[PDB]
C-alpha cells in the first residue's frame, strides 16, 4: 500500500539542472525514508554521470523537490554521447527503505527519460534589414542561458550565402555576454536572402538564427499603402459584397504626395499565377495623398465573363490589385501590390483550440472559442450559437442550445452541462449570422468504472498578468471520499516549479502567484488518490504578454519634429546596471524592402523562452498517466509509468 | 403544501417604479394575484392595488410593478404590502422614504485671485443620473460665512446644466470661500465645494522638491534620497545650481542640520541629492537611533540660475521618520462564513500619511500560498478555505515587504462566524463569483453550489436569484437544475445597467427532514468599471502633424451621445495638477450614488433572514418564515 | 452605431503653456458623462519682447 | 551625411543616463530601438 512518487520533466537538457519532484503516499506517522536520487546510463553500465541528491521524507513532510545538475563532464564521460540509436538516459532513485518495507524485488525505481542538448539563448542583430551588394554589415549577437540572466558561455556564430554556402566563421570568448562583428557582402552577390547562425559550442543543437536580404536597391522617398475596405469578399452565390480600396501616399517625413496613381486588377491563384483584366484599369488624381477606388459588380461580372469563367470558381483565387503612382512634378514613381484579399464564403472564423477534449462526467463543460474576423482584428459583440448533443448515455440524445455574444478579443467560455454515465459528446458550433462560421468537435466519454474524476474550476476565464494571483477550485466527483489532500503541482518552460499539498474540504480552492518566472504559460497538474490509483487532472494558463522583468524606457521629450543637425537629448532608464544595445535606424528601408521583416520585439522573446516547454495540448486526459504524459512530466511509482517520449515534438 | 412567496425591496421610493417579485412553490395550476399597498397604522387607504396571474409555464414566476404616489395622506413613514395569493394572503410592512437628488458643481479652478472671474455649473440629476428639472438654490460664502451671493435658479428645458459666473472684486476676505447649492423642496441636504483666494504670487520659474518615497526608514542604509526638479514657466527646463539643506522637526522646534549643507549641479532640469544616515544620527548626538521616531524631516532647496541672478526658493516639510510605515485594515470582507467552503478577503495598506500604498505584498500568517500585491487603489484580494467544523475562523493579514523585519509589519486580525443552519441540517448554498473587475458586454458565469444530505437532493428542481442594484430590484429569473448535479452555471450577460457593483442573492426551498419548511440563501457582491453608459471622447480634428503655435486656428472633434449637451472648459494644467484633493471625474460621481445603498453588509448575514435583509431585501411567506422588519433609515456604523 | 461626432474649431490663445480641455456631457436617454482631459501643448521658440 | 542607420553603440546604465544624438542630415523619420542585459534581471527590449 505505501508508495513513492516520482516526478521530472519528460526531456532533459545537459548541462541544465533537473527539478525532480519526489512524494511520499500512504506512510504511516512512524516511518521515516532516506535516499537518493541520480542519473544513470542503462546500455555502458550503471555509472551516475550525475551528483547524486539525497531526500528525507516523513509522514509531516511527504514530498520535497529537489534539482539534480547534468554537468557536461560527467555526461560525456559515460558515453550517453556515444549512444548509436536513441538518445535516452534514465533516472533512478534508491532508497534502503523500498527492500526493508516493500520488500520489492528490487529497490531501483525510476522512468526513461529523453535527453536532448539544448540550452540557453541566442538573439542575433544586424545594422539595417535589407543591404546594398557590396555594403558592410554589422551584427551583434548576446548570449542568455535558460534562467534568462546573460551568459559567459563560448558561442561559434556562422554567415551563409544566398545559395546556402557558408562564407564565415568565427569561435568567440564573451566576458560581457555580446559579441560585435563586421563583413562585407561581396560585390558580385545575387540578390537573395542570406542566413546568421550561433551556437554554443558544446552544445550541437543550441542554434539560433536571423536573417538579412541582399538586393540592388535605391532608399525610396516615399511610400505607397494599398487598403481594403474589409479584408476579404463575400463569394456567397447569395450576394457578393462590394470592392472598395483606398490608396494613401505619404512621404517618409509626414507630408501627404500629390501624384497620379496608376492602378491594374486581376486574378491570382495560390499557385502564383497573376490573370490581368485586359481592362477595369483606374488612373485618378491624389487628393490629401489619398484615392478612392471601386470596382462596380456590374464591370467585374462583365470581366469574368470575358474570361470565360463564372463566379463559382472564385474559391481560393484572389483579387491582386497593382499600383504604381507618379509623383508631380518630381516625377520619381513607386509601386505597390496587395496579394491578402482571398475570396471567402464566410466573413468569421473560429478557433476551437482553447477547447479541452475528454473532460470528465458530472461536471460543466466549458466551451471556449475565438471568433476573428476573416484575415483580421478578433471580433466583439458577434452572436455565437452552440448545439451540444449529450448522446445516448442509455436513452435518447439529448440536444441543448446556447447563445452567447463574443465580450472582448473575441473570448466565449459556453458551460454546456453534462450528465453522468455520458456516452459521447457532438458539438457544432455557428458564428456570426447571416453567413455563419461552422465549426464542428466531438468528445468522448472516459471508461466507465474508474476509480473517479477529478474537475478543476476556473472561476475567471481571462488570461492573468503578472503579479496578480490566480484561483481554481479542485473538486473530486463520482468518487469516494477516503483520502485527506489535495497534490497540485505547476510546470512552466518545462521545469517543475512548484509542489504543494492542499487539505481536502468542500469545493477546495487553491491560489497561485503569478510571478515573473512562470510566463508566457504553465501548467497546473493536481491529482489525489483513491486507493490505490492515482486520479490526475491538468490545465493550461496562458499568462498575459506585458512588461519585462526588468525595464528600459527610451524617451526623448517633446515633439517629433525636428530639423537635420539638431542635437537630441536621450534618456536611458533602467533598475539596475545593464549594457543598453542601442541603434537607430532609418524607416525609408522598410518601404524598399519587398517583404515584410519585423525586427526582434517581446513576442520573439517571449516564444523562445516557451519554445523549451514539453507541454501539448490544454491540458486534460482519460486516465492519469495520460494527463501526465500530456503535462510534460515523468511519473513511475511501483506499479504505473509513462513510456519515453517518442519525439522531441508533441504529435 | 404549496408555499407562497412575496420579495420586495427594504425600502420603497415615492414616485419611482418598485418591483414586487412573486412565487408559488410546489402549487399546481395557476394562482391569481392581487397585491394593495395600505397605511400601516390603520389600513385606511389605498395607495396602489395591481393584479397578475402566475402561470405554471414560467414556474409561478412573477414581477408586478407598481408607484407609491407622493399622496402625502399621513406622516418613519410606513405602509403595509398585502398580496392576496389565491385563498392565501401574505402581509409585510415596509418602511417608505423619499430621495431627492444628487448635485454636482464644477469649478475650474481651485485658486483664484482678486480680480479674476469664478465660472462654475450645477449639474441636476436624480438617482439614475439622468437630468431632471427643479429649482436648486445657489449660495457663495466667505471663510466668515456670510452669503455674498444668491441665486434662485430653474433648470427645467437645460437639460440638467446651470451655467453661473462670479465677479471677484479687487479687495475681498482672503481665505477658503465655499459655494453651497441646494434644492428648494430639500434644504435638508446641502452640497458644497470649496476654493481660495489667496494674494497674486508669480516666480519666476517653478521648482518642485519631493522625495523617492514616502517616508524614512530609520534602519535605511541607503539614506534620504531627494529628487530636486526645475522648469519655466513656458515649459524649457533649467540648468544652474542647487543649495539644499536638512533638518530634523521635534514637533515645531526645527534643529536644522548644518553638516547636511550640499551643493549639487540641476542638469537636464532635475537634480538628486541623498542625506546619509551618519549625518541624521551624528546631528542630534543621541546614540539610540530608535529615539528619531515620529521626528518628520524637511527639506530646504535654493535654485539659482546659471545666466543671470534668478532664484528661487522651494521646500517640502513633513517626511515622517517611521519603524512601522504600513497599516493594514479590512475592506469588504463579509463577516459570516459557511464552513467547508472557500471564503474571499480583501485588504488595504496605507502610508503614514493615510494615502493608498503600491506594490506592497500581503499574505495571510500560516497559509503562505495566499499572497498577492498591492494594486493602485490599495486593494489586495485573498482566498481562504475555511475548516469544516463550526467554531469561528480567525484569520491574520501581514504585509510582506522585504525592506522591514518581522516585529516591524502590518498585522491585522478578524474573526468570522459560521453560517446558522436553520435546524443543524448542514444544508448550505454557495455562490463562486470571479473577484475582479468587470466591464459592460463581457459575460459572468455564477457557479451554484449546494451540499446536503445525500437523501433530499433530489427534492430541489430550482434556485431562484435576484439582482440588485442601486438599491431597487434589477432582475430575477430562475436556474433550472436537472437532478444529481451538484455544481449549475448561470452565464449571466452584464450591460450598462450593472454600471455600478451590483449584488446577487439567490436561494432555494424544500420540504424538510422532519417536516417543516427550509429556506437555504447566499449572497454575493460584483464590482464592475466604473463608467459612463454613454461616451464622450475630445480629439483633434485636424492632422497631427503640427504642434499647435500661438494664436492660430485649432479644429476639436466631439464623439458623444446623440442629442447630447457638451459643455467645455479649458485650463492651463498647472492648477489642474494641485487639484487631486477633490475632481469632477465618473469614479466620484458613482461613489456619490454607491453612498445611498440600501444593504451594507458585503455579503452575508447569520440566518437565511439575515442575508435576505442585509442585501437590502424582504421575504415574507404563507409559512411562519419573514424576515425582521427594518426600521431605521441607515444601518449601524461600520 | 451611437456615436455623434462635431467638429468645432477653436482660436487658441497666446499664452505658452498646456492647456486641458474638459468635456462634460448631459443627455436625457444616458446621464452624464465626463470626458478625460484632452492635452494641447502650445510651443513656441523665438519670441521677440 | 545621409547614412542609412547610426547609433549602433553599446552604451551601460548606471540606473539612469541621458546621451546627446546629432541628428544626421537626411530628411526621414528615424526608428529607434534598444535592448537591455542585466545580471539581475534579464533581457528586455524597449518601444522604437
Ligand atoms: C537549428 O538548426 C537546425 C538544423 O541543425 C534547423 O533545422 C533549425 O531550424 C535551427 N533552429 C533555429 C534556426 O532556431
Ligand atoms: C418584469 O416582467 C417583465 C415582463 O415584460 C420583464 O420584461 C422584466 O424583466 C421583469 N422584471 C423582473 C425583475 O422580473
Amino acid at each position: 500500500k505505501p508508495r513513492l512518487l516520482l516526478f521530472s520533466p519528460s526531456v532533459v537538457h545537459l548541462g541544465v539542472p533537473l527539478s525532480v519532484g519526489v512524494q511520499l503516499q500512504d506512510v504511516p506517522r512512524g516511518q521515516v525514508v532516506k535516499g537518493s536520487v541520480f542519473l544513470r546510463n542503462p546500455s555502458r553500465n550503471n555509472v551516475p554521470c550525475s551528483p547524486k541528491v539525497d531526500f528525507t521524507l516523513s509522514s509531516e513532510r511527504d514530498f520535497a523537490l529537489l534539482s539534480l545538475q547534468v554537468p557536461l563532464k560527467d555526461a560525456k564521460s559515460c558515453g550517453l554521447h556515444q549512444l548509436l540509436r536513441g538518445p535516452e538516459v534514465q533516472l533512478v532513485a534508491h532508497s534502503p527503505w523500498l527492500k526493508d518495507s516493500l520488500s520489492r524485488t528490487t529497490n531501483i525505481q525510476g522512468i526513461n527519460l529523453l535527453f536532448s542538448s539544448r540550452r540557453g539563448h541566442l538573439f542575433l542583430q544586424t545594422d539595417q534589414p535589407i543591404y546594398n551588394p557590396g555594403q558592410r554589415v554589422r551584427y551583434r549577437v548576446f548570449a542568455l542561458d535558460q534562467k534568462m540572466r546573460p551568459s559567459t558561455d563560448t558561442i561559434t556564430v556562422m554567415v551563409e550565402n544566398s545559395h546556402g554556402l557558408r562564407v564565415r566563421k568565427k569561435e568567440v570568448y564573451m566576458p560581457s555576454s555580446i559579441f560585435q562583428d563586421d563583413f562585407v557582402i561581396p560585390d558580385i552577390s545575387e540578390p537573395g536572402t542570406w542566413k546568421i547562425s550561433a551556437r554554443f559550442s558544446d552544445g550541437l543543437e543550441s542554434n539560433s538564427s536571423t536573417q538579412f536580404e541582399v538586393k540592388k536597391y535605391v532608399l525610396p522617398n516615399f511610400e505607397v499603402k494599398i487598403t481594403p475596405g474589409k479584408p476579404y469578399i463575400l463569394t456567397v452565390p447569395g450576394h457578393l459584397d462590394e470592392m472598395q480600396l483606398d490608396i494613401q501616399a505619404r512621404y517618409i517625413y509626414g507630408k501627404p504626395v500629390q501624384g497620379v496613381a496608376y492602378v491594374r486588377f486581376g486574378l491570382l491563384d495560390e499557385d502564383g499565377k497573376k490573370t490581368f483584366f485586359r481592362g477595369l484599369e483606374s488612373q485618378t488624381k491624389l487628393v490629401n495623398g489619398q484615392s478612392h477606388i471601386s470596382l462596380s459588380k456590374a464591370e467585374f461580372q462583365d470581366a469574368l465573363e470575358k474570361l470565360n469563367m463564372g463566379i463559382t470558381d472564385l474559391q481560393g483565387l484572389r483579387l491582386y490589385v497593382a499600383a504604381a503612382i507618379i509623383e508631380s512634378p518630381g516625377g520619381e514613381m513607386e509601386e505597390a501590390e496587395l496579394t491578402s484579399w482571398y475570396f471567402v464564403s464566410s466573413p468569421f472564423s473560429l478557433d476551437l483550440s482553447k477547447t479541452k477534449r475528454h473532460l470528465v462526467p458530472g461536471a460543466p463543460f466549458l466551451l471556449q472559442a475565438l471568433v476573428r474576423e476573416m484575415s483580421g482584428s478578433p471580433a466583439s459583440g458577434i452572436p455565437v450559437k452552440v448545439s451540444a448533443t449529450v448522446s445516448s448515455p442509455g436513452s435518447v440524445p439529448e440536444v441543448q442550445d446556447i447563445q452567447q455574444n463574443t465580450d472582448g478579443s473575441g473570448q466565449v467560455s459556453i458551460p454546456i452541462i453534462i450528465p453522468q454515465t455520458i456516452s459521447e459528446l457532438q458539438l457544432s458550433v455557428s458564428a456570426g449570422s447571416p453567413h455563419p462560421a461552422i465549426a464542428r468537435l466531438t468528445v468522448a466519454a472516459p471508461p466507465s468504472g474508474g476509480p473517479g474524476f477529478l474537475s478543476i474550476e476556473r472561476p475567471d476565464s481571462r488570461p492573468p498578468r503578472v503579479g496578480d494571483t490566480l484561483n481554481l477550485n479542485l473538486r473530486a466527483v463520482g468518487s469516494g471520499a477516503t483520502f485527506s489532500h489535495y497534490y497540485y503541482m505547476i510546470l512552466s518552460r518545462g521545469q517543475i516549479v512548484f509542489m504543494n499539498r492542499e487539505p481536502k474540504r468542500t469545493l477546495t480552492s487553491v491560489s497561485v502567484f503569478v510571478d515573473h518566472h512562470l510566463a508566457p504559460s504553465f501548467y497546473f497538474v493536481a491529482f489525489y488518490y483513491h486507493g490505490d490509483h492515482p486520479v490526475a487532472n491538468s490545465l493550461r494558463v496562458d499568462v498575459q504578454a506585458g512588461a519585462c522583468e526588468g525595464k528600459l524606457e527610451l524617451s526623448v521629450d517633446g515633439a517629433k519634429q525636428y530639423r537635420n543637425g539638431e542635437s537630441v537629448k536621450l534618456h536611458l532608464e533602467t533598475d539596475s546596471l545593464a549594457l543598453v544595445a542601442l541603434g537607430a535606424l532609418d524607416t525609408a528601408l522598410y518601404a524598399a524592402g519587398s517583404k515584410s521583416h519585423k525586427p526582434l520585439n517581446m513576442g520573439k522573446v517571449f516564444e523562445a523562452m516557451n519554445s523549451y516547454d514539453l507541454g501539448c495540448g490544454p491540458g486534460g486526459g482519460d486516465s492519469a498517466l495520460q494527463v501526465f504524459q500530456a503535462a510534460g512530466l515523468a511519473f513511475s511509482d511501483g506499479d504505473q509509468w509513462t513510456l519515453s517520449r517518442k519525439r522531441l515534438s508533441c504529435p | 403544501s404549496p408555499m407562497y412567496s412575496i420579495i420586495t425591496p427594504n425600502i420603497l421610493r415615492l414616485e419611482s417604479e418598485e418591483t414586487m417579485v412573486l412565487e408559488a412553490h410546489d402549487a399546481q395550476g395557476d394562482v391569481p394575484v392581487t397585491v394593495t399597498v395600505h397605511d400601516f397604522p390603520g389600513k385606511k387607504l389605498v395607495l396602489s392595488s395591481e393584479k397578475t396571474v402566475l402561470t405554471p409555464a414560467t414556474n409561478h414566476m412573477g414581477n408586478v410593478t407598481f408607484t407609491i404616489p407622493a399622496n402625502r395622506e399621513f406622516k418613519n413613514k410606513f405602509v403595509t404590502v398585502q398580496a392576496t395569493f389565491g385563498t392565501q394572503v401574505v402581509e409585510k410592512v415596509v418602511l417608505v422614504s423619499l430621495q431627492s437628488g444628487y448635485l454636482f458643481i464644477q469649478t475650474d479652478k481651485t485658486i483664484y485671485t482678486p480680480g479674476s472671474t469664478v465660472l462654475y455649473r450645477i449639474f441636476t440629476v436624480n438617482h439614475k443620473l439622468l437630468p431632471v428639472g427643479r429649482t436648486v438654490m445657489v449660495n457663495i460664502e466667505n471663510p466668515e460665512g456670510i452669503p455674498v451671493k444668491q441665486d434662485s435658479l430653474s433648470s427645467q428645458n437645460q437639460l440638467g446644466v446651470l451655467p453661473l459666473s462670479w465677479d471677484i472684486p479687487e479687495l475681498v476676505n482672503m481665505g477658503q470661500w465655499k459655494i453651497r447649492a441646494y434644492y428648494e423642496n430639500s434644504p435638508q441636504q446641502v452640497f458644497s465645494t470649496e476654493f481660495e483666494v489667496k494674494e497674486y504670487v508669480l516666480p519666476s520659474f517653478e521648482v518642485i522638491v519631493e522625495p523617492t518615497e514616502k517616508f524614512y526608514y530609520i534602519y535605511n542604509e541607503k539614506g534620504l534620497e531627494v529628487t530636486i526638479t526645475a522648469r519655466f514657466l513656458y515649459g524649457k527646463k533649467v540648468e544652474g545650481t542647487a543649495f539644499v539643506i536638512f533638518g530634523i522637526q521635534d514637533g515645531e522646534q526645527r534643529i536644522s542640520l548644518p553638516e547636511s549643507l550640499k551643493r549639487i549641479p540641476i542638469e537636464d532640469g532635475s537634480g538628486e541629492v541623498v542625506l546619509s544616515r551618519k549625518v541624521l544620527l551624528d546631528g542630534v548626538q543621541n546614540l539610540r537611533a530608535e529615539d528619531l521616531v515620529g521626528k518628520s524631516l524637511y527639506v530646504s532647496a535654493t535654485v539659482i540660475l546659471h545666466s543671470g541672478s534668478d532664484m528661487v526658493q522651494a521646500e517640502r516639510s513633513g517626511i515622517p521618520i517611521v519603524t512601522s510605515p504600513y497599516q493594514i485594515h479590512f475592506t469588504k470582507t463579509p463577516k459570516y462564513f459557511k464552513p467547508g467552503m472557500p471564503f474571499d478577503l480583501m485588504v488595504f495598506v496605507t502610508n503614514p500619511d493615510g494615502s493608498p500604498a503600491y506594490r506592497v505584498p500581503v499574505a495571510v500568517q500560516g497559509e503562505d500560498t495566499v499572497q498577492s500585491l498591492t494594486q493602485g487603489d490599495g486593494v489586495a484580494k485573498l482566498s481562504i478555505n475555511t475548516h469544516p467544523s463550526q467554531k469561528p475562523l480567525s484569520i491574520t493579514v501581514r504585509t510582506k515587504k522585504q525592506e522591514l523585519s518581522e516585529a516591524e509589519q502590518a498585522t491585522r486580525t478578524m474573526q468570522a462566524l459560521p453560517y446558522s443552519t436553520v435546524g443543524n441540517s448542514n444544508n448550505y448554498l454557495h455562490l463562486s463569483v470571479l473577484r475582479t473587475e468587470l466591464r459592460p458586454g463581457e459575460t459572468l458565469n455564477v457557479n451554484f453550489l449546494l451540499r446536503m444530505d445525500r437523501a433530499h437532493e433530489a427534492k430541489i428542481r430550482y434556485y431562484t436569484y435576484l439582482i440588485m442594484n442601486k438599491g431597487r430590484l434589477l432582475k430575477a429569473g430562475r436556474q433550472v437544475r436537472e437532478p444529481g448535479q451538484d455544481l449549475v452555471v448561470l452565464p449571466l450577460s452584464i450591460t450598462t445597467d450593472f454600471i455600478p457593483s451590483f449584488r446577487l442573492v439567490a436561494y432555494y426551498t424544500l420540504i424538510g427532514a422532519s417536516g417543516q419548511r427550509e429556506v437555504v440563501a447566499d449572497s454575493v457582491w460584483v464590482d464592475v468599471k466604473d463608467s459612463c453608459v454613454g461616451s464622450l471622447v475630445v480629439k483633434s480634428g485636424q492632422s497631427e502633424d503640427r504642434q499647435p503655435v500661438p494664436g492660430q486656428q485649432m479644429t476639436l472633434k466631439i464623439e458623444g451621445d446623440h442629442g447630447a449637451r457638451v459643455v467645455l472648459v479649458a485650463v492651463d494644467k498647472g492648477v489642474f495638477v494641485l487639484n487631486k484633493k477633490n475632481k469632477l471625474t465618473q469614479s466620484k460621481i458613482w461613489d456619490v450614488v454607491e453612498k445611498a445603498d440600501i444593504g451594507c453588509t458585503p455579503g452575508s448575514g447569520k440566518d437565511y433572514a439575515g442575508v435576505f435583509s442585509d442585501a437590502g431585501l424582504t421575504f415574507t411567506s404563507s409559512s411562519g418564515q419573514q424576515t425582521a422588519q427594518r426600521a431605521e433609515l441607515q444601518c449601524p456604523q461600520p | 452605431n451611437g456615436i455623434s461626432t462635431k467638429l468645432m474649431n477653436i482660436f487658441l490663445k497666446d499664452s505658452i503653456t498646456t492647456w486641458e480641455i474638459l468635456a462634460v456631457s448631459m443627455s436625457d436617454k444616458k446621464g452624464i458623462c465626463v470626458a478625460d482631459p484632452f492635452e494641447v501643448t502650445v510651443m513656441q521658440d523665438f519670441f521677440i519682447d | 551625411f545621409f547614412p542609412e542607420n547610426w547609433l549602433w553603440r553599446v552604451e551601460t546604465v548606471d540606473r539612469f543616463q541621458i546621451l546627446t544624438l546629432w541628428l544626421p542630415d537626411s530628411l526621414t523619420t528615424w526608428e529607434i530601438h534598444g535592448l537591455s542585459l542585466s545580471k539581475t534581471k534579464g533581457l528586455c527590449v524597449a518601444t522604437p
